[PDB]
């Protein structure tokens, strides 16, 4: 178990019902803190899962419109311009955020001599107490900091004290089950919470 | 390549004009709903990247890939390819139809929505056309008019937040030469490109921190909070540079960490 | 969710004077619509006229690019009617409330004779310029107003600075002395409550300018109560 | 919470009887509608218009929804009982010929399959006959109310027999087995998951259907026009893991809650604000009505959920109301 | 609402011209205009070119008054306000400009007053 | 076509009337509402720049676009009659219709123009770009109304004793303002702008508020013109360093302005030296 | 039509009267509440200058625009009323009608009026643009005022028979206010400022108070008149260089002024018959 007190500027943690619409969920998508932990420290043998979501600032939600393009690069065209597949998509944000999120680590299959627990344990926590990360996380979007810093317990105050509302159907995590390495194919589930008291929790499959 | 971490944060001004307009509500100044400071994107700071990288190449090398059309108009061995061609691909990772990963990588460069400390006030001055463009209803003998609105800032500071790793920079290529061009682009991407909606847009603090380890021995919430840009005394609102107050804390990061200033 | 409805609703209703086309309760379509630049076309449909219920309805803040906007159609129309000036009110009382603006208190729905904030009188000094001005000249193809709002919510002193000039010469211009004596301790007891003209008004002074400034038109638009409350002078 | 709530309350008031869909149908705004006899014969061109100040294209009818014809290629769509005003006809305004025949084509080969799959039927033999004489279809023009359908866009023709006159060609006992069977069938055999706000089976949905509200033209709510917003490569379907059902039903529920009493203008976007019932808040649905009458109270029934606003774009739907309490 | 220590130009000029108004209103009972409808478009532009004749008048005002207890308080009140100006300066400021203005309206409704100047005279 | 990039600071003074009227206020002078500095929009001075290389100029391969008199849709429909009737295909006619524009007008070599409306035929994005003019000093804003002795139309203030119309034509005292302008090297390539175009547009700059005149600007001055120009297209500093080492303030011994006299310039041409180039053309 | 830029700089003296009295503060000369300084709109100045060519002209091809008896849409409509009335297409005929109203009305062909009101004409500018009058030294006006032996109504009289109403008359001690004005080339070709015009509002400058007299007026003199004139239709100096060499300033010991003795004038003519001529019509 360890906890992240995963905080930033913003926040847009795209849904995958909302895809061309960006818009931000209420709390930390389960999958965006298990990429920020990939990215914090990962290795191919260890698998970060998500366990216990809390939440530590009020929802404040901006409207904020992003402009895109509707081509991919590829080796065929050698330019795309912008001012042609101009798209004016939605990206709403959500202003002051921060989560001291409950999650540890597992292991997978192909470890092979690199299968340790408390030496990963430990170096997560000296990454975190010191600041090393192989990138930066992100808050959703790629455009956020994301200030972690390990805690022991309870280091802020919440807002949320009593019941409040559900956040209905939320995405877990894409199954990776059946995909080869470098996936490119796969599905996006989703999971209903509990009782907001104090955050969700993450029911793992 | 490149070896060393970077954290850096850039202090930029909008004198008179948009620095970031909200494309939801016409086009006023992006500005937060709650506490009333800027929410300049970094969008717009990779777009000034990308105009003053083609700017200052114009040839091979340091292509641009998505450029604009009013300026200029086997998966490893592409992937090699597309690093050492185009510059873009070092700078925000590459991304392709084919790949490892989805043909997804991050990249290097990752910048931050830029933040401001005051509350600024977004200038909404709706001017007048003495002329039409189409043929609308107010296209008739009495004026052919088709009045607009001008979006300015009168004094608009904000801090874009910067993290450069080597880890990122081993695979796209980022080597000591791009990452000079990128701080030369940086010290003059606001003053290259210009325009009616932009306005004049300068620079005040390049604040950059290298890292001596490869991952970084440093947290980025104390380096933020080691930079405080705050406002006067007797300061009511922001004007210029003057009312302004930035101060350093060079004294914690002499163990390891080297500083830059290359803007003030 | 009817207890934010109840709470936005409550405080909408302005002092309203007489012979006043608009009702006490504006709807919601022709009060964002009044904020336009000239037809139901071209506004900010999401940050200004798409945010208030998101802002009211919901028990939440104001945005400061609501004030921004206020402030521009303000100087643009260079009057405020019953189109505007119920929604400067949703950023001091529903701040106060909460907790993110300063130190001063709230309003209410009648004329606040005290206060002792700056914005709220200087908005009732240039309504009651405007209605002696009024009541000097009959036909008024262009008031004070018109010339002098450019800077009136801005810089108080590069527009106050002149006006004092006139403000004498049109009291004079009047047929009658009773009345004139009586705007003049209206006038006085409003700028009574003040302190000092400051060089620059924030961002929370332009909407107490407005609801001072639409408060003391349609206070001296009603009938007679000017000469009542002189009465008791 | 976005789309879940969508079919939540669309599932809510199904079970209220409250004049909407029911598995393959859509509350759509038919402005005229030809009147025609048992054995095809057209006999009358009905119009229901006027309404409020501005005339808008007739009343809403529940009529088998589409699959959408905004492409290049809009006439290999091949609607059901209801289309285009070329598509019966053959004739268009701005557009001309060659395009307005292939889509009549397809309209007659389509009401044939469907006569041939079902027959006996009545309805089906009018629908039939008419598109097949090649007879009435000229007399259609030569009307009373004519002139008034080719100044507008987006006509819609539709066909009601007599014997009737409260029942239309698609709402008769009859095509409505097969419109429930169709989205059992066709719309159940792609692939196999997984859903998102039901989280059961529901394959994968294509194409989402065109809202109307908003936009001067019917188009989707989430649907990647292009190739640039998709996840790990999915052209258009798997990157919004929707059920076919559920898409179905939050559309409709869009469709609805945008031109009845829930409609109304903020301020150059159309929003709809409702209840969960256990609606009837009597103060945001209100907003046009007289001069605000004093409705606002404590009558100890204060619900939750929250404001959902749509607004139109370029091409597609932005959401911006997203406030719970 | 009356900073009688002000300390500032613009408010004893202010003061000043709301005193001399008061006692040319108080000087004739049926009058039609007093000397603020007439020299506040240079009041306070150019203080010397109308404070001077203003004051410079006075005398006749004061002599043309009914009560000689008003007029020694008022001159007195007038004194006490000037106690805080040494000199009259040609130009002003357009904060000089709203202090002037705020100070003359502030004296004016406090002189409307019914008890308050024989109170303040009270403790001379 | 230029090859190195200009930085040009123009400062300019106002003795009366209005350097920009706000549509919203009437005609008053855009004061920044923060402190009570004017702002006059680039748009005014590009307009003027028009109207004296119209006083100037007017002839071919120099055009400068029509404002209230003539559609601009016939010009544009006008535009794609030449070297580009059909056998450019319309995947590229707009960037040869571009080309011929920036080759045809010099508005839009110099700014641009906007096509887009309707028929795309063209959109640069603006090599010489100048920003809003500050002042030093807070403004005080006069505003002097005026009336007239008769009536126009039919209004209901026609009676018979005196038809009293009033107008609102407010004046500035002193207002001295400093604009920024900067002129890159890529779009000067891509558009065309030759040296002939950059010493016209410095004359405009020189001498273009004396050309136009009006009664609602009233009298608009010229003082001085400081450009600096790179050795090449690049940037050896920023344009806050470069704008600022030549600075002018108010007078130490009075507080309001009046004239050239109630100012202080200071410039510093010592670091200057390395790889640039300054010019005083206004003075 | 006139080929040459014209910048003409009056000085003209007030003795003892009201030059242009502020509407809203009854009728008091303007002046600068910033410092003191005297101020006259030029709107006074083009209606002396008309009421000047009033009394001198009186003939056909000069229309001064008349008082209030008389709706200017009747001079519009028959202005209209000539040779393009409809078969001449809107589009010109409002430029028609604008060259007919510039060769027939003098206030348009000189300053202009605006003819868009009712009746649509086009929209002219004019060459001559003046500017607001402005004061050197900070005048100290007087603010007089007089009495009526009789009343106007019987409901400002009293209650018997001591009639009286007061009055009010605000006087200039004495001002010596300078203004300038410009006369361009591109409007005087698309109006059709000529030579003669031009004799004429010289004429109307050197002299305008010594025909346009009222009770209010006062006895307003002229002193100075220099014009600067260009020998080409370029900017061959600004204006700051041409203004600034005509330096008026207080004499010694003179706290006030009185007359033009008291107020030192000096014309720096030394650098400037390099392309430009000078001229004194009223020095």
């Amino acid at each position: 178990r360890f906890i992240l007190e995963i905080s930033g500027d913003l926040a847009c943690f795209t849904r995958s019902e909302l895809k061309v619409e960006r818009v931000s969920y209420p709390v930390i998508t389960p999958s965006a803190a298990r990429n920020i932990l990939m990215a914090i420290l990962w290795k191919p043998a260890i698998r970060w899962k998500v366990l216990k979501i809390e939440i530590l600032k009020p929802i404040q939600w901006t409207n904020i419109r992003r402009n895109e393009v509707g081509t991919k690069m590829s080796e065929r065209s050698g330019s795309l311009y912008i001012e042609d597949n101009r798209q004016q998509r939605a990206s709403m944000l959500l202003k002051d955020v921060a989560y001291r999120i409950h999650a540890d680590f597992d292991m997978t299959s192909e470890a092979g001599e690199s299968d340790n627990y408390v030496k990963f344990a430990e170096m997560f926590k000296r990454r975190a107490k010191k600041g090393q990360y192989f990138h930066q996380p992100y808050l959703g979007c790629r455009e956020f900091p994301c200030d972690f810093r390990l805690l022991e317990k309870a280091e802020d105050g919440l807002p949320l004290e009593d019941i409040t509302q559900d956040f209905g159907f939320m995405l877990y995590d894409m199954d990776f089950s059946k995909s080869d390495p470098r996936d490119s194919n796969n599905a996006e589930p989703m999971f209903y919470q509990c009782k907001a008291v104090n955050g969700v929790i993450t029911v793992p499959p | 390549t490149i070896e060393k971490r970077y954290d850096f944060v850039f202090l930029f001004d909008v004198q008179d004009g948009n620095p970031n307009g909200d494309p939801d509500a016409g086009n006023l100044p992006r500005i937060d709903p709650q506490t009333g400071e800027g929410l300049v994107t970094d969008v717009c700071l990779k777009r000034k990247v990308r105009n003053f990288i083609q700017m200052t190449q114009n040839d091979e090398h340091h292509d641009i890939f998505i450029r604009e059309k009013g300026i200029l108009n086997k998966t490893e061995a592409a992937r090699q390819y597309m690093c050492s061609r185009y510059y873009d691909i070092r700078t925000f990772g590459a991304v392709m139809t084919t790949g490892k990963n989805a043909g997804q990588v991050r990249g290097p460069v990752q910048l931050t929505f830029s933040r401001s400390i005051d509350p600024i006030m977004t200038l909404e001055h709706s001017i007048t056309r003495m002329a039409v463009t189409n043929e609308k209803d107010a296209s008739e003998t009495g004026d052919n008019r088709t009045m607009g609105r001008k979006f300015t800032v009168p004094y608009g500071l904000y801090r874009c937040h910067g993290f450069i790793s080597t880890h990122f920079a081993k695979q796209t290529g980022f080597s000591e030469n791009d990452l000079e061009l990128f701080w030369q682009a940086l010290v003059n991407m606001f003053d290259h490109d210009h325009s009616a909606a932009r306005g004049q847009m300068n620079a005040r603090g390049l604040y950059v921190f290298e890292h001596s380890n490869n991952l970084g021995d440093a947290p980025a919430d104390s380096l933020f909070k080691r930079i405080q840009v705050v406002k006067k005394d007797g300061v009511e609102v922001v004007r210029s540079f003057d009312d302004y107050l930035v101060s350093v804390d060079d004294k914690n990061l002499e163990e390891t960490k080297l500083l830059r200033k290359l803007g003030g | 969710l009817s207890e934010s409805i109840a709470a936005w609703y409550d405080d909408l209703q302005m002092v309203r004077g007489e012979n006043s086309p608009y009702p006490e309760y504006m709807p919601l379509p022709r009060l964002l619509g009044n904020l336009v630049l000239d037809g139901k076309m071209e506004n900010l449909p999401s940050d200004l006229i798409a945010q208030i219920t998101d802002a009211a309805l919901n028990n939440r803040v104001l945005p400061v690019s609501l004030l921004q906007a206020a402030l521009r159609r303000n100087k643009a129309e260079q009057k405020i009617t019953y189109g505007r000036a119920s929604l400067l009110k949703a950023y001091i009382n529903r701040a106060i409330r909460a907790g993110r603006l300063k130190n001063m208190k709230e309003l209410t729905m009648g004329l606040d004779r005290n206060r002792q904030d700056i914005g709220y009188v200087l908005g009732r000094l240039f309504a009651v310029l405007e209605k002696i001005q009024a009541e000097a000249n009959p036909g008024l193809n262009a008031t004070i107003a018109d010339r002098y709002f450019g800077s009136a919510s801005s810089t108080p002193i590069a527009v106050f600075g002149t006006l004092m000039r006139l403000l004498p010469h049109h009291l004079n211009k009047l047929e009658f002395e009773g009345r004139a004596v009586q705007l003049q301790w209206e006038i006085r007891q409003i700028l009574e409550h003040c302190q000092r003209f400051p060089n620059h008004l924030n961002l929370e002074q332009q909407g107490l300018f407005a609801i001072g400034y639409y408060h003391e038109t349609q206070f001296l638009f009603t009938k007679d109560a000017l000469k009542n409350l002189f009465n008791e002078a | 919470m976005i789309l879940h709530a969508l079919t939540q309350y669309y599932q809510r008031k199904a079970e209220s009887d409250g004049g909407i869909a029911q598995e393959g149908f859509e509350n759509k705004e038919i402005p005229f509608i030809i009147v025609i006899d048992k054995q095809g014969n057209f006999i009358q061109l009905e119009d229901t218009r006027e309404l409020k100040v501005k005339k808008k294209v007739g009343r809403t009818f529940l009529v088998p929804k589409g699959l959408g014809r905004s492409g290049s290629k809009s006439y290999e769509v091949s609607n059901l009982l209801w289309d285009h005003y070329g598509y019966v006809l053959a004739y268009a305004g701005e557009k001309g010929q060659e395009q307005a025949d292939k889509q009549h084509a397809s309209f007659t080969a389509k009401v044939n399959e469907l006569k041939q799959a079902l027959p006996d039927d009545a309805g089906v033999t009018a629908v039939a006959a008419f598109l097949s004489s090649a007879e009435e279809k000229s007399k259609v023009m030569q009307a009373a109310n004519w002139a008034e359908c080719a100044k507008v866009k987006g006509c819609n023709l539709s066909f009601r027999l007599v014997d009737e006159a409260v029942d239309l060609v698609c709402q008769s006992k009859a095509v409505r087995e097969y419109v429930s069977q169709a989205n059992q069938t066709q719309s159940d055999n792609a692939q196999k998951g997984i859903c998102l706000v039901t989280g059961k089976a529901a394959p994968i949905a294509r194409l989402h259907n065109a809202v109307k509200g908003v936009n001067a033209k019917p188009a989707p709510f989430a649907s990647v026009n292009l190739s640039a917003f998709e996840s790990y490569g999915k052209e258009q379907g798997f990157a919004f893991p929707i059920g076919e059902q559920a898409m179905f039903e939050y559309t409709t529920a869009l469709n609805t809650l945008l031109a009845g009493e829930n409609r109304f203008r903020i301020g150059d976007v159309t929003t709809v604000c409702w209840g969960a019932k256990r609606a009837h808040i009597d103060a945001v649905k209100a907003l046009y009505k007289s001069l605000y009458n004093g409705q606002y109270c404590k009558p100890d029934g204060e619900d939750k959920f929250y404001l959902l606003g749509l607004s139109p774009n370029s091409a597609r739907i932005v959401v911006r109301f997203w406030h719970e309490t | 609402g009356l900073d009688r220590n002000r300390q500032d130009i613009g408010y004893v000029l202010g003061r000043l011209f709301a005193v001399l108004e008061k006692i040319q209103a108080e000087a004739n009972p049926g009058l039609n205009a007093t000397i603020a409808d007439r020299y506040f478009g240079s009041a306070s532009s150019t203080p010397i070119a109308v404070f001077g004749t203003l004051m410079r008048l006075l005398p006749h005002h004061l002599n043309k008054l009914e009560f000689e207890g008003r007029a020694v308080q008022l001159q007195w009140e007038i004194r006490q306000i000037l106690e805080h100006c040494q000199r009259f300066p040609n130009h002003l400021n357009l904060e000089q400009q709203g202090l002037f203005a705020i100070g003359y309206y502030h004296e004016t409704q406090f002189l409307f007053t019914k008890d308050a100047l024989k109170n303040l005279f009270n403790e001379a």
